[PDB]
């Protein structure tokens, strides 16, 4: 479920068997040096082995550096723990700075238990449930057939309940797992014989199975650290998975989670995938926020922590003192930095291009150039949002294209942030100041 | 003309193999003197 | 689980009745339908349980004590033996 | 019968193919607004994008909420529209950005489709039919249950399954009643006893329906509409009922809580397999955070977030400051209240200033809104003391007039009544003097 | 195979029997004297003696405080406790920092104690109720039959385990758990197709007893006669769904769980292990933090509470006017004695270098390790440090193994430094 | 109030006047320092003393206001 966003457009960082990156591969244009570096922190996650070590992205606005975090997670792809939050998301109520830091760190470590189960598939020929009326006894066999064999099975009471349950006839091919006791109806094999209630909905036949009646299969279990966490904390910590309100989990209980993973990854029950950690302004964190960062990093099951910031000098919340990026020298000294600059007329160009065919905008060659040139001048975002505002102004035209004139129709109607700020100063009488005084009347 | 159908039936029976009671089968499938008298003295 | 694929059934032969524990225990997780031969076992019930073994074609494995076998039964219905821990006396391996 | 502040705005009072329309909708001027307005609720109706800002800028008394609501009413009620004011988000039971993330899902519509065939009526014949056993056993079989249903100009027999037998014992059926039995999926539902039956009986507990209309086979299409917050409060709450865990949360009032990332990802999951099989639309909906100076700095960054996520709403957010400094920051004075990150993603729509003509225009539509009668000398003076000192000012001043004039038995508005209100009532600027 | 962090490669103080340091053993580089202390500390806390005992290790950023704390919670063993903290995890929402900080104290004091488990276990062959009721129950194993009688909550929990005539169960009696271990294997050919696992019957008697040693802490034990922590009966759940947030546990729980133990420790049952208390970021806690520390170290039972601390002559927080030598307040120093902690030369970096590489699995050449020193020595210890994987990824893209100086270069333009990003900025 | 004497419930003199139990009336004698006192009660009242668990010579205690029996 998603709709056309900002970054919808770009599947990953583009780069070559040599992590040289390319041109214009993937959705990325431009930042050749910023994308050769997130492939090398790409490797460095993808190899597993190196732990807690912190990135930092920095340079100015629309330079593309959530733009290098999101393919940075399309280059990992699923089955990799990616947590993208804000710096505003670890201010809670319910929760200290420094748990909700922990419950952040700890979502980013994902454990694999792989099972193997047994599952009985095939086309049912006979069904036969016999039960006493005012009787606790039931007795039932099933003749469930594959393409190359035919069997009985006399069931228990637990299998004559479960499929009374599921409503399994004749027609219906069913898997049973022999462990869990599910029974999931997979279609039907012919209709139900014309009676009168459901005639015809079941004419989406499906072929009948083949092979083996009982096959074994291997099953995945997927779950993060923390919500291990938060299901051993408490007995009710499993509702807290949803609803929230998981509390300040208990230290004890996160050493020993730690050490039963740490011997089930030596026995090889568990498989451990460790992911990356994504803070979006992460100027906005206290000094303390900070100081536990630097702290928890240092964990043996620690995430790689990547922090996007544009504040250049700046005062540290928390604190009465500018720091060199908002962030104290404490973190920066552990931290690698990596930069994104501004981009060229072309670079720009081509993203405004490959926006359009995103947002399935066919745009003319000169409204082309007028977007860049209005981009140059203005903002990079300013043009992309205009492209939509466009297309719908020729859609109301009447016409397929996006031409200049719809363009300056668009230009003229939605303002940006110059022209804003010029129109305020010229009638700065029209609005309240920061001393709260404004003349309401014309006269 | 059709190849498979598949069809239900439901039976009551006892285990020497004999049917039930007709109306005890036909309740089954689908589910005098004064008791108490009051007056007020 | 080759043996169960290539549909032969397997006896497992050992030396103490703590394997035997163990193997069961083993067994049991892993589902396999079995009978298992002590040295407690009664004579009625001995040639008994052979008997149900030999007929009874739903149990793979099929579980002996070693030192057990000098008295020897009829049990043609194996296909295949797995030694679990060898024996000093190598005429007792050739019995069994 | 109540008038509010914007019962006369119906709509931006477009042409299609074409411009604003200098009066219509209840609508004065502001014909760029209007336009943009037009084109932002086009791309909400095209239902393609997310995460799409518009900031509505201008002064007091300029159309701002009237433009909003403009776009609401344009849009339908089908579009969930989400009214808000920035001063909201700050609860004491959860933290502000799981507010604004509520409110963002809020924001989200889905629409489900679903056609039911049904065959209900009072029930007239049950009698199920003897068949051949293929096990023998001498037992007695049944292959079919009949049941006759009756109903208004119409009646049918069915020739259901056998398994019907078990619905009928649990519902309790009886000849006379009224069943609701679905066509796909075998189960069945009493409503009540048939009206006819009424008389049979002096007391009885139990409720007689009147007998359906129609034939007994129906096809119903029933739409319902829900929105993703709905999903996740109702996904995160016990069911209610006899379990220990209802019991506990009687007995613990329910707190807002931080729903998880994992259950809206589920929610998420279950909606697009729900709309892939087509039984579900969505809609996007609009999100409308007026005052949107009141907001800190922390709301803003999450807004600069959750932006970016690949379903979000069109956020319509409206402002009346000019150069002043962002709440919960020291030295950022950014235009308006918006810090400069966030104006950075959003399209700003400027709301101009009136002339005494859009004034008087706009006052007189007011007052036939209000079911009143003005002179038009007392219009004209009406409309001079907006111009002196506010069109709001003006406009509630209205009604005052019209109760001074039903006290003197009069039945219209005359410029005696304007100033003995002008007297009685002071504006800010008179009292501020005094 | 194996992960990696920042102090992975410590293994102890690498002290030898007379207290002397080694210059390089146990993965330490220099810091001889701070060595040296820790190992005199290190002595004081086996010695079991003392209580409230506080050392500050007190020197700048990078240099071997946290790396010291570590080498001595190695050197002490898993045996003791040794509770890791930061000055900003003392800071919580659901109880007062108070609680929080005396928490954490008595986390880090441990105890060991014997205690002898009933277990009953078997194939159950009765399940009469007397009659809430008591239940009759029979179980039966290789060696011999025995049937018993359990008390009502233990019969809630076999009743809400679904537990039968055949199936296998498992109560301990100590604590009245009861499970279901599975369907008794006499059992497993009664039908084809159900969902029960099989499980063979018990080998042994059905009473057995056992002698476990089991480590706890006196938080452990202020936990469990403060709320109610386990069970299967519905009774159990609703206590602990109550009242289900962190309470401010009162001194006079504490002083009757400290004569609990004394009784436990007089019968010889139990033995005391005390532990350390480890602070880093000592200078994010409150001026009110520091004030009570100064009374909790005074109680009688106290664990060695070690802090550190990387900043000189800085307020302290809450205060606005008290300028403090590593912003602990003057009354807390008073308290503490000073483990002084001093800078690396070039050559003491060049060989921390090489083994962080060697921990890794990394080559390095003697150039490139040169450049890599010196680029450490110009601009940060750590910086060298974090450069030495993408110095292995780049490397490992060109079909090389060794890392050469090329790579070191390539790595150096592609991330920066501080300095080197705060210049851009300029 | 008082020392318990005598308790004595009674039936409906008629089984088809009442439901299940049709237990009518209950006869208690109470003692007291200046004499003894036979006292009707309500069938509710009679539960509340089944209830409290009350046998002959027990001192009790009833409230005509509530019916309340300790
Ligand atoms: N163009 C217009 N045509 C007709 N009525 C209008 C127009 N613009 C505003 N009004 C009315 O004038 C009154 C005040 O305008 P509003 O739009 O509600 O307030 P505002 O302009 O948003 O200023 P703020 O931000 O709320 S202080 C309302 O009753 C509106 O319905
Ligand atoms: N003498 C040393 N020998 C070997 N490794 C060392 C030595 N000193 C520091 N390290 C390592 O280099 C890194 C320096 O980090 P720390 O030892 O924690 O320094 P620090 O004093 O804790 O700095 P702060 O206060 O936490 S910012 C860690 O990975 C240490 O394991
Ligand atoms: N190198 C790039 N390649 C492709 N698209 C880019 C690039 N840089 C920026 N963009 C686009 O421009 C917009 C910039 O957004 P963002 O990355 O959030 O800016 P910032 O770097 O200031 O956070 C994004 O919508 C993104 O799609
Ligand atoms: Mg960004
Ligand atoms: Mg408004
Ligand atoms: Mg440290």
């Amino acid at each position: 479920l998603s709709l056309i966003a900002a970054h919808s457009h770009i599947t990953g960082l583009g780069l070559d068997e040599n992590l040289q990156p390319r041109p214009t591969s993937e959705g990325m244009v431009g930042q050749l040096q910023a994308r050769r570096a997130a492939g090398v922190i790409l490797k460095m996650v993808q190899n597993g082995t190196i732990a807690g070590r912190a990135v930092l992205v920095a340079g100015p606005p629309s330079t593309g550096k959530t733009a290098l975090a999101m393919g940075v997670s399309q280059s990992l792809g699923k089955d990799v723990p990616f947590t993208a939050i804000a710096g505003s998301e670890i201010f809670s109520l319910e929760l200290s700075k420094t748990e909700a830091l922990t419950q952040a760190f700890r979502k980013s470590i994902g454990i694999k238990i792989k099972e193997e189960t047994e599952l009985i598939e095939g086309e049912v020929v006979e069904i036969q449930i016999d039960r006493s009326i005012t009787g606790g006894h039931k007795q039932g066999k099933l003749t469930i057939k594959t393409t190359d064999m035919e069997t009985i099975y006399e069931l228990g009471n637990k299998m004559i309940d479960g499929l009374t349950k599921e409503k399994v006839l004749a027609g219906d091919v069913i898997s049973i797992d022999k462990a869990s006791g599910k029974i999931t109806k997979l279609g039907r094999s012919f209709a139900r014989s014309r009676d009168y209630d459901a005639m015809g909905a079941d004419t989406r036949f499906v072929q009948c199975p083949e092979g083996e009646l009982q096959k074994r299969k291997t099953v995945v279990h997927t779950v993060s650290l923390h919500e291990i966490d938060v299901i051993n904390s408490r007995t009710q910590g499993f509702l807290a998975l949803f609803t929230g309100d998981t509390g300040e989990i208990r230290s004890e209980v996160r050493d020993q989670i730690n050490t039963k993973v740490a011997e089930w990854k030596e026995e090889g029950k568990a498989e451990i995938v460790p992911g990356v950690l994504f803070i979006d302004e992460v100027h906005m964190l206290d000094i303390e926020c900070f100081s536990f960062i630097n702290r928890a990093l240092e964990d043996e099951f620690a995430p790689i922590v990547m922090m996007a910031t544009n504040r250049g000098v700046s005062k540290t919340r928390g604190t009465n003192y500018k720091s060199p990026h908002g962030l104290p020298l404490d973190l920066l000294d552990r931290s690698i930095i990596i930069t994104t600059k501004s981009y060229n007329e072309q670079e720009i160009k081509t993203i405004l291009s490959i926006r359009a065919q995103e947002e399935e905008v066919e745009l003319s060659s000169d409204a082309l150039d007028l977007l860049t040139k209005t981009g140059v001048e203005t903002s990079l975002r300013y043009s992309s949002n205009l492209i939509s505002v466009a297309q719908q102004i020729a859609m109301k035209r009447k016409n397929n294209t996006v031409e200049v004139e719809d363009v300056k129709r668009a230009y003229l109607l939605f303002l940006d942030s110059a022209r804003s700020v010029k129109y305020v100063q010229e009638n700065e009488s029209q609005y309240i100041d920061d001393q709260g005084n404004v003349q309401i009347s014309i006269a | 003309p059709e190849q498979l159908t598949s069809r239900n039936f439901v039976t009551l029976y006892d285990f020497p193999n004999a049917p039930p009671n007709l109306k005890d089968f036909n309740t089954n499938l689908f589910g005098m003197k004064t008791v108490f008298h009051s007056i007020l003295p | 689980q080759q043996l169960k694929d290539n549909g032969h059934r397997a006896l497992i032969f050992t030396q103490m009745t703590k394997v035997l524990d163990v193997l069961e225990q083993f067994l049991n997780y892993h589902g396999y339908l079995y009978m298992r031969l002590d040295g407690a076992t009664k004579i009625e019930d001995r040639q008994i349980l052979t008997e149900r073994f030999n007929t009874d074609s739903r149990i793979t494995v099929f579980i002996l004590s070693s030192r057990s076998g000098g008295l020897g039964i009829n049990l043609t219905g194996a296909d295949t033996v797995i030694f679990y821990d060898s024996d000093w006396n190598p005429a007792m391996d050739k019995q069994c | 019968t109540r008038t509010a502040a914007h019962t006369h705005i119906k709509g931006l009072g477009l042409d299609e193919s074409g411009v604003a329309k200098r009066v219509e909708g209840g609508f004065v001027g502001q014909i760029e607004a209007r336009e943009a307005c037009g084109v932002i609720v086009d791309l909400i109706k095209a239902k393609k994008m997310s995460g799409r800002a518009i900031l509505l800028a201008g002064g007091p008394s300029t159309g701002k909420t009237a433009l909003a609501l403009a776009i609401s009413q344009e849009l339908g009620p089908k579009v969930p529209f989400c009214p808000l004011v920035g001063s909201e988000l700050y609860s004491v039971e959860v933290k502000k950005t799981e507010t604004l993330m509520e409110n963002f899902r809020r924001a989200i519509g889905l629409r489900i489709k679903e056609t039911k065939e049904v065959y209900e009526g009072e029930v007239t014949e049950l009698t199920p039919e003897d068949a051949e056993n293929p096990l023998g056993g001498y037992g007695k079989t049944i292959s079919h249950v009949i049941v006759g249903l009756k109903s208004a100009k119409g009646t049918k027999t069915l020739r259901l399954d056998p398994t019907i037998y078990e619905s009928i014992q649990r519902e309790k059926v009886s000849i006379g009643d009224v069943i609701y039995i679905e066509a796909n999926t075998g189960a069945v539902k009493r409503v009540g006893r048939s009206d006819a039956y009424a008389t049979e009986f002096d007391l009885e507990t139990e409720e007689y329906v009147p007998l359906p209309k129609g034939e007994v086979h129906k096809k119903k299409e029933i739409v319902q509409d829900v929105t993703l917050h709905d999903l996740d409060v109702a996904n995160a709450r016990p069911q209610g009922g006899q379990d220990v865990i209802s019991m506990m949360g009687q007995l613990l009032k329910p707190k807002k809580t931080e729903i998880t990332e994992k259950l809206r990802q589920e929610v998420n999951k279950v909606v697009a397999k729900y709309i892939d099989q087509g039984v579900a639309e969505l809609i996007p909906g609009v999100l409308f955070i007026d005052e949107v100076n009141m907001l800190d700095i922390e709301i803003f960054t999450y807004l600069n977030k959750a932006l970016e996520s690949n379903i979000a709403p069109v956020v319509v957010l409206a402002s009346n400051r000019g150069m002043t400094t962002v709440r919960g920051t020291e030295d950022v004075i950014s235009p308006h209240g918006v810090p400069p990150d966030l104006i950075d993603r959003l399209l700003i729509v400027r709301t101009l200033p009136y002339d005494k003509d859009e004034i008087r225009t706009i006052i007189e539509r007011r007052a036939t809104v209000e079911r009143l009668q003005v002179e038009s000398s007392a219009l004209d003076l009406l409309a001079t003391m907006g111009t002196e000192t506010s069109l709001r000012y003006a406009l509630q001043l209205l009604a005052p007039c019209g109760i001074l004039a039903q006290t003197s038995n009069r039945k219209e508005i005359v410029v005696n009544d304007v100033n003995e209100a002008k007297l009685l009532f002071l504006d800010a600027k008179r009292s501020t003097k005094i």
